[PDB]
RNA sequence: AGGAUAGUGGCCUACCAUGGUUUCAACGGGUAACGGGGAAUAAGGGUUCGAUUCCGGAGAGGGAGCCUGAGAAACGGCUACCACAUCCAAGGAAGGCAGCAGGCGCGCAAAUUACCCAAUCCUAAUUCAGGGAGGUAGUGACAAUAAAUAACGAUACAGGGCCCAUUCGGGUCUUGUAAUUGGAAUGAGUACAAUGUAAAUACCUUAACGAGGAACAAUUGGAGGGCAAGUCUGGUGCCAGCAGCC
């Protein structure tokens, strides 16, 4: 594991030190973000903590959109 | 924690920003002495003001105030020691008269032009800058330097570098390398 | 109502025009040499009074 | 005799009357009462982040006619909801819904720039990046 | 060695440290600064105590070349140097060999781990031996 | 009067007396208040600040208590309650970063989980050991100092001082415009080595490599007024937008 990297990563990535190393293959998996739901906060003041949270949740898992 | 470093501002910016009178009078002083910023001017007028500040504050003390005589000498001792105060004007409050120009005259940058040696004040600046021209054992490359007049005849091109013997320079060096390559061998 | 609809309107409409490669303008001391010269001796732009822009 | 006392022993009444009369000075009164704490959508700070609730259009004051293109923001620290002008041509299109913005004051210590009624803030950064740097196509809104 | 002219100002005799202390002032035109082991013997002959017993340090070369300024010492003997001298610079001179150690952070950890054992620590070395796994 | 303290004292207790403060502002309320040396702005007078390198003081999640000791009502000590909260085999155990890094949270708003006692000083049984005190380096456009981004010829031209003048100028000093070319200087980089330093890094010294302009290429704001600087061109047509104020 690496620390201090997370804030630059959405879900995945390749780390290189070459001036011109390429990316890495995109991990074809089987399941898909197909079953959706709708969310908002019970209390309106909490929306900022919700929009931040949704970015944080999207890092949690490799699939959730 | 260990003690604070003290530091100070060397310059002070004008109050009215767009009086052409000051804008032009500044630019004349630039081309004349080969300056770039108004900071170069501002630094000097701030010095000059930080100096009249002491000067008017001593004439208010009556003659024979031991502080008046003591730093009155100390001042002028430092001011014809550089040539920004002329030798006769050593008298007390000729100091209040100086404009900035007397300082830009005593700048190192100007002397290297007013002592032959440069052909143009803009040529003087870069001559100082590029590790040429020195005083004694000491090599100096700060255009604003305040030559002490003990030295305006103790400053020739430096012991190192061309224009001063003692090694040939490095642009002619590569230029004359191929002088023996397109000459057959 | 009275939507945004038209936000970029003029900027999106103003026809693009390009900049042009130019003689590089000097920087530093050398530039105030130019202001000195271009205002005091061989300033080939004066016009009777002291004016800093021509509409020829 | 010029209204005020002059005696060498009237320091009290002199000092206490400036204290009384400093209160008719708006800049003093706003400070001592701390209305930048009690009032004042920002905490008394210079800036404030906020979540964009919705784009919004405001007709200018007369003699002028135009639509000024504000957003409505909920301040993160506050809950308080405010409107902010978005500078320069187009440039409302850079603001989506519920992306964070940094707002500044309007260079007016409250009040409001000429045209716009009741707007005392301006967007400065959106989605973390400088607004001007988006206007000039010099920086990019962060990736999805 | 281009006109090395290795001067030596402000000298005085120091029996309390069994050595004589002084500042060095080397000129060297066209000669871009002068080394230390080099400098150590060019005066190790001057007051020829052993070469292995003369010490110098400081040395900011001056501006525009052609000069440098250090500080030096000459000891009465080699053995009076090794003894009184800074243990760290005896090894640049070579008269001492460097002491490998463990990293400061890493030895600090061991200190705090041994604060957890009270006795010799070899009492518990055997209680663990019997049990685990019965 | 005693009691208690290291000791004065309503410090506390018994007895007694009815005193003590206040418009020269007591008491109470507020402070986005630790005091101070000091900082910013200063014709003079003033105004605004001071958490923060020194000094004094207070605190060690909130309170109280207490052991040890010359010294603590100590928190990198213990005891209890309160708030938060970790581990577990559910019987039980342990906790205190407003110390150094590092993280969450908070926000407009603030750096490395790095090296070392070499210096500064401190401590101990002690020249030796320990020291996130402190020093080093990392990060850092907070502030502050200095100050490269060109210099100088020639070609031609617009010309501009000019000795002769029936002379178009028969000599010219000077100035710059146009890719018209030319050889000199150089550090920014990079880099021998040495120097630097506890060991390195950068600096200073410096071998070799490092300038033609298409690069070694400076931006930021603006050109109606205030206010230095366009009655240029194109676009839009009270729309877009600008605009501190007009
Ligand atoms: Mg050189
Ligand atoms: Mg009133
Ligand atoms: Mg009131
Ligand atoms: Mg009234
Ligand atoms: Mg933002
Ligand atoms: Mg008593
Ligand atoms: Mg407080
Ligand atoms: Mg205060
Ligand atoms: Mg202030
Ligand atoms: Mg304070
Ligand atoms: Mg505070
Ligand atoms: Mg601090
Ligand atoms: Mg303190
Ligand atoms: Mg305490
Ligand atoms: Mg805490
Ligand atoms: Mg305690
Ligand atoms: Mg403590
Ligand atoms: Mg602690
Ligand atoms: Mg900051
Ligand atoms: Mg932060
Ligand atoms: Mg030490
Ligand atoms: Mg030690
Ligand atoms: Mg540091
Ligand atoms: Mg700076
Ligand atoms: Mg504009
Ligand atoms: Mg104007």
């Amino acid at each position: 594991g690496l620390v201090g990297i997370d804030q630059f990563l959405l879900k995945t990535g390749t780390l290189t030190t070459s001036e011109t190393a390429h990316n890495m293959k995109v991990m074809k998996f089987s399941v898909s973000p197909v079953v959706q739901v709708a969310v908002e906060v019970k209390n309106a003041n909490d929306l900022p903590k919700l929009v931040e949270g949704l970015k944080r949740l999207s890092k949690s898992d490799p699939c959730v959109l | 924690p260990r003690a604070p470093r003290t530091y100070s501002k060397t310059y002070s910016t004008p109050k009215r920003p767009y009086e052409s009178s000051r804008l032009d009078a500044e630019l004349k002083l630039a081309g004349e002495f080969g300056l770039k910023n108004k900071k170069e001017i501002y630094r000097i007028s701030f010095q000059l003001s930080k100096i009249r500040r002491a000067a008017r504050d001593l004439l208010t003390r009556d003659e024979k105030d031991p502080k008046r005589l003591f730093e009155g000498n100390a001042l002028i001792r430092r001011l014809v020691r550089v040539g920004v105060l002329s030798e006769d004007k050593k008298k007390l409050d000729y100091v209040l008269a100086l404009k900035v120009e007397d300082f830009l005259e005593r700048r190192l940058q100007t002397q290297v032009y007013k002592l032959g040696l440069a052909k143009s004040v803009h040529h003087a600046r870069v001559l100082i800058t590029q590790r040429h021209i020195a005083v004694g054992k000491q090599i100096v490359n700060i255009p604003s330097f305040m030559v002490r007049l003990d030295s305006e005849k103790h400053i020739d091109f430096a012991p190192t570098s061309p224009f001063g013997g003692a090694r040939p320079g490095r642009v002619a060096r590569r230029n004359a390398a191929r002088k023996a390559e397109a000459s057959g061998e | 109502h009275g939507s945004l609809a038209r936000a970029g309107k003029v900027k999106s409409q103003t026809p693009k025009v390009e900049k042009t490669e130019k003689p590089k303008k000097p920087k530093g001391r050398a530039y105030k040499r130019l202001l000195y010269t271009r205002r005091f001796v061989n300033v080939t732009l004066v016009n009777g009074k002291r004016r800093m822009n021509p509409g020829p | 005799g010029k209204g005020k006392p002059r005696g060498l022993n009237s320091a009290r009444k002199l000092r206490v009357h400036r204290r009384n009369n400093r209160w008719a000075e708006n800049n003093y009164k706003k400070r001592l009462l701390g209305t930048a704490f009690k009032s004042s959508p920002f905490g008394g700070s210079s800036h404030a982040k906020g979540i964009v609730l919705e784009k919004l259009g405001i007709e200018s004051k007369q003699p002028n006619s135009a639509i000024r293109k504000c957003v409505r923001v909920q301040l993160i620290k506050n809950g308080k909801k405010v409107t902010a002008f978005v500078p320069n041509d187009g440039c409302l299109n850079f603001v989506d819904e519920n992306d964070e913005v940094l707002l500044a004051g309007f260079g007016r210590k409250g009040k409001a720039k000429g045209d716009i009624p009741g707007v005392r803030f301006k967007v400065v950064k959106v989605s973390g990046v400088s607004l001007l740097a988006l206007w000039k196509e010099k920086k990019e809104k962060p990736r999805s | 060695s281009d006109a090395v002219t290795i001067r030596t100002r402000k000298v005085i005799s120091n029996p309390l440290l069994a050595r004589k202390q002084f500042v060095v002032d080397v000129l060297h035109p066209n000669r871009a600064n002068v080394s230390k082991d080099e400098l150590r013997e060019k005066l190790a002959e001057v007051y020829k105590a052993e070469k292995d017993a003369v010490s110098v340090f400081g040395f900011r070369t001056q501006f525009g070349g052609g000069k440098s300024v250090g500080f030096g010492l000459v000891y009465n003997s080699v053995a009076e140097a090794k003894k009184f001298e800074p243990t760290y610079r005896l090894v640049r001179y070579g008269l001492a060999e460097k002491v490998e150690k463990a990293s400061r952070q890493q030895r600090k950890q061991k200190k705090n781990r041994d604060k957890k054992i009270f006795g010799t620590g070899k009492r518990l070395a055997k209680k663990v031996a019997r049990r685990n796994a019965d």
